[PDB]
């Protein structure tokens, strides 16, 4: 469906991570950064890591088998070896619940 | 120690593995088969970095660190036994019991304070299923089945094998070893026409991540290794395509084999059944030194007599040997020798870009870095060094 | 990047070129000729420390990094070719695409994520008078003209030639040919006596230090390079004296040559006329690794047609390639190695002592540091480093 | 200079020494015989890491260092010397005085303002008792005398020897030589049958740590070394024991040899009398590079005329040659080369465990600690480096 | 049984005097602080004096490789070393240091 | 002959160096260092570089090819690579003129 009912914004802490997981597609991982959400494709651009299981600082995501970073708004390489932009999806909060788009950007 | 740090810090999943370069220290390895070492003729190996020197006394194994407390020599350039239970270095004649160590005469000087002061380093050394296993650690070792896979040492299980050095480091013959889509390499192996075998191209997993493989880490002989189950839920791929057209086909043979695959620490596969049902394949990769390992092959055959031990050696000599340990794993080494060069200077270990089927070897590093018994540094190999 | 940060601090005059040892990214370079490169016959070669395989596909060449993106083997070590457009790696069968290097297919698990998302490093390749360029840089490639020096795109310049691999390093190569005073070690070649050359042992100059060179940094197509005019107000020397003694002579024949002598960006010389007052000669020395470079030599003659072209491709083999490009430049090779001691530590650029004639190769070393279009580093061989 | 500082701060005995890889600087080296360089026929040769160049001109020996002072070649790939004082690089024709280094003309540029303001490095040369000295020093030299064992300058005394490359540190050799338990290793030399010795396998040593060695800091001739006196109050082991038994014994010859031994700086030992009681035998061990040295082996006999000599030079070719300096002293060799390992991190130097007779050798890393006249360093090899 | 050294006062803090024994090898009185600790002079890693080694609180330092001991245990305290030094009853009474001709257990 | 007048004392900048070019003889360098003037042959005695074109540090004027140097009071070496003195030329300012010696020492 369109928009994906993720959790309330209140159930995320800043600086945390929620994986997505989707029947016949592949996981999501969202992201609060201070009061803001975003989200990426879950799997690293790099190989297999999941994203959800690095570390967030600020609006950068480490992933964490080879510590490739991305940014978490744009998508983009932050660090190598990561060189494939992330897929990003949409977050929109109604009526304080989360939801995240179900197409990428784009 | 053994690897940069901003390298380490860069693979939190398995840091402890890729600092690994030289091996763990304390587990047992096979280095050699029991009928290679004859009563009271040492023979030299390098173990983990080590010159050790191991003999044969009253049918008994012995293993002595090949290099003399004085200068630093190697006993074995000039092997001096002059009594059956000791051996004296050729250069000033310090002399060492093989059963302790202990520099129990000097000829040089019978008066020397050295004399039964010092202690050369042993390491206990145990035969199985014809082969000899050293273990390369302190203290009091383990039982040795903690350190070999499930069947190898059981009663009925008659093993032959092979044994060589090879050029790449162990850590690459054992993750080529595991590696599910690695079975590409051997699609026109003679193995393949000449014994009928059933063989994909590859496999389409399914399921989740954690489906992909059994961690054992709570085997009551305290085994601890990794199972690969990526055909339990995958699709074997047996038509290989290339813009939906069909370039390649997999094996169609009679004979299953391969159902099993696991890996053991320190890094021992057992591949089962293989290369035949009713037989299953042994191979440890020993760390000889950074750059070489010794790839020790066997295969098992249960055997119930003389008569059909025999027979299953006769068949090992024409057919196994040559055809499977060689005409099917010629193919391996080559395959760990090329990728000696993107990992050479530890870069590779950042820069692979893995796909689904790595989740093995992802798996077996975690594993490794979790339960291993130590890692081996070059101040082992040279004189441990501390200020405590 | 690649050299002692305390070193290059000292020559402060052209620190990019003494850090430029694997060579100038971002530059073409011929490394082989048209006719060695056939119809789906890959080949594997170095440049620039990065190992490249070039295809020929329906006449066109195409170039990718001979390196797997998954386990960074080289494709070569056995080349799968399945349809005309794609290689697939040997080890787990990822398939890349000549033409763009995109990652299309694995035949060991056609539903990996991988596909379509990961693409192998592609370098543009252009032929150009029977000569292979490959573009070793990243993006759009400049045209061919601002890296080949005047005259050798000319319409009716026949190119013929020879390639080879020396070892010294590319700059040694590059500053021992553009050296005035280095003709001093041709003067027993076997071109001067029988091609009756006029050929001097060295010069004194003449004039200010402006006067000794022409750097051309205005050429409408963007090449960039120096002209040596030590023989405009420069005395030739023909008597070489010890103590006022004349103990040895130049050469005293008829057909002049070396008028003009021009190195160019990255690192081709024009010799003209050379061998023959008919004739241009230009050689390119083309960094491989930081050891090795090609001595990619080459010989212009106008030529109007086929029966012409025919007359020198005969003249080349017979008379030019051994008695020129052999015969001449034998020596150059034996001098570029002899200077690989004193620089191979990097410390013969501090402790070389310079004389007049050296001013040629100071304008080099300042119009290379100036103008290259950037500085090859052990990182672009291995992957690129970031940290955000 | 050369070694890890954490390894320095460690051997505060004798740091100057383990430091002292490439040798000592402003010493005097036997690096050849008389006979191997005749008149106007340069020789190269490598003498504490450093190239050099040895000419005889009008009867007397000239040396150079073979390195051009401009682009760093060795002149030696192709010697010019077209004037009898004089040689010229074959590159740019810079051309040397051989009796003071200078720079006195270039052919490839008769007005360089370079002529007359450069000077290539000389080395004083000496011939005496056949054999070709070089002071690898700065500045006037000290007397020969300084650097060589006593008697070997006597009047009568007539010298003979050989000379070889040996690959290990010239410290193994040196301490090899100088020790007194080593002699275990000629327990079955030819020599020892052939020619009657008494050689006992070791010492227990008696007195006290004191008594064991006889250091001279001699200040009439200024020569340093020490005197191994482990036999003048030890007793000589002629029967070597394990746990009470017999396994091997002593040669009970009655030629008694090597009476004396001492070690001096920069590196020389005497044996007297060897290998005969009317003869002595002094070798040095020359540092060629850190892994490299000269063997220069030399035998001394009193001799009042011309057939006591020529009679000497009989017995030295028929006998001596081949029984002492081959049969005896070829087990020193691979003795030497056996340490390297261990050596060869430099951790040796630290965990190596002595015993009693390496007093010896202990008096020896002290003398040469304080008393060398400098450390050679890989910088007096590329250039000496100094910052403001 | 008692060996007579030296007045307390003769030695300062941190300093290591070195005691010849006729018949026997030599020992170690190290003072550290206002105590006094003896060991075996020769180094167990070796053939060096001890007494000729760098005091640092109760842990010498031999001068050959850098080994080191703690002079009241007499166990190793710095690689390359690995063999326990012989220890020796001290007892300073009346102003007057006194080693054990024997070593203790 | 002897002294060459070569400019106005405030026609150099503090730290600055100044080429004199000389008919059939070798450039010198001028070097202004603070309010006083030094003289030295322009050409480093290890090459062909103009040490008019290298960097004041203080006294000393360090190469611009090889980061060799020199004390431009004594001519004496400074730093490596370079060995052998440069010729030094007397300096005299009188009425805010530069003049320099014709010869060295
Ligand atoms: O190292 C190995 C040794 C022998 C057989 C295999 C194998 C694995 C999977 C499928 C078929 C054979 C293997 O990996
Ligand atoms: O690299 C080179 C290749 C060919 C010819 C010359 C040359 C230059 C000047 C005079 C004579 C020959 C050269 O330098
Ligand atoms: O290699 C050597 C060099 C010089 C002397 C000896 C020697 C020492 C003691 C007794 C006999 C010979 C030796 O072995
Ligand atoms: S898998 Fe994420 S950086 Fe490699
Ligand atoms: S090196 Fe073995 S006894 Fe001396
Ligand atoms: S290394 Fe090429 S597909 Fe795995
Ligand atoms: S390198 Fe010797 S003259 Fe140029
Ligand atoms: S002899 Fe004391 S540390 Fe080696
Ligand atoms: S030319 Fe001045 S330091 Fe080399
Ligand atoms: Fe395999
Ligand atoms: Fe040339
Ligand atoms: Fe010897």
């Amino acid at each position: 469906q369109i928009w994906l009912k993720v959790c309330a914004a209140s159930d995320m802490q800043p600086g945390t991570i929620r994986r997505v997981n989707r029947v016949g597609a592949a996981p999501l991982a969202v992201y609060r950064v201070g009061d803001q959400f975003y989200a990426t494709e879950d799997t690293c651009t790099h190989g297999i890591a999941s994203l959800s299981e690095g570390t967030l600082d600020g609006d950068v995501i480490e992933c964490p088998f080879h510590g490739g970073a991305f940014n978490v708004c744009t998508g983009m390489p932050a660090s190598s070896p990561c060189t494939v932009p992330l897929g990003v999806f949409e977050v929109e909060v109604k009526e304080g619940e989360v939801y995240v788009a179900g197409e990428k950007k784009l | 120690a053994n690897v940069d740090e901003a390298i380490l810090k860069r693979v939190k999943g398995w840091a402890p593995y890729v600092d690994a370069k030289l091996g763990f220290r304390n587990h047992w390895y096979p280095v050699m088969f029991s009928k290679e070492i004859n009563e009271g003729e040492p023979k030299t190996l390098k173990l983990l970095g080590e010159n050790l020197l191991v003999n044969r006394i009253d049918g008994k194994l012995y293993c002595l660190k090949d290099r003399c407390l004085h200068r630093g020599v190697q006993l074995s350039v000039k092997v001096e036994c002059k009594t059956k239970s000791t051996i004296t270095c050729w250069y000033h004649a310090w002399t060492y019991r093989w059963e302790d160590g202990v520099l129990c005469d000097i000829l040089t000087n019978p008066t020397s304070a050295q004399i039964g002061r010092q202690k050369l380093k042993t390491y206990p050394v145990q035969e199985a299923k014809g082969c000899v296993f050293i273990y390369l650690g302190d203290g009091d070792p383990p039982p040795l089945a903690r350190d070999t896979p499930p069947n190898f040492l059981d009663d009925d299980m008659e093993i032959l094998g092979k044994n060589q050095i090879i050029k790449s480091n162990w850590r690459l013959a054992v993750e080529n070893g595991f590696d599910p889509s690695h079975i590409y390499i051997h699609k026109d192996s003679i193995l393949v026409k000449d014994n009928d075998l059933a063989l994909p191209l590859g496999f389409a997993p399914g399921g989740d991540r954690k489906q992909q493989t059994r961690v054992v880490d709570d085997d009551v002989v305290g085994r601890k290794g990794v199972y690969d189950l990526i055909g339990e839920h995958g699709v074997p791929v047996f038509e290989g395509t290339i813009g939906g057209e069909v370039v390649r086909e997999g094996a169609y043979g009679e004979k299953i084999v391969a159902n099993d695959i696991s890996i053991w620490l320190p890094g021992v596969l057992k591949v089962n059944p293989f290369p035949n049902p009713d037989m299953m394949q042994f191979e440890w990769y020993v760390p000889i030194d950074e750059n070489t390992h010794y790839y020790f092959q066997t295969l098992g055959k249960p055997c119930a007599n003389d008569e059909e031990r025999k027979k299953y050696e006769q068949e090992f000599e024409s057919k196994w040997k040559p055809m499977a340990l060689e005409g099917f794993n010629n193919d391996d080494i080559w395959a760990r020798e090329a990728m000696v060069d993107f990992y050479a200077d530890d870069k590779g270990w950042v820069n692979e870009i893995l796909f689904e089927s790595d989740e093995a070897i992802v798996a077996w590093r975690k594993l490794a870095s979790e339960h291993n018994q130590g890692i081996q540094t070059q101040a082992h190999v040279s004189g441990l060094e501390h200020h405590h």
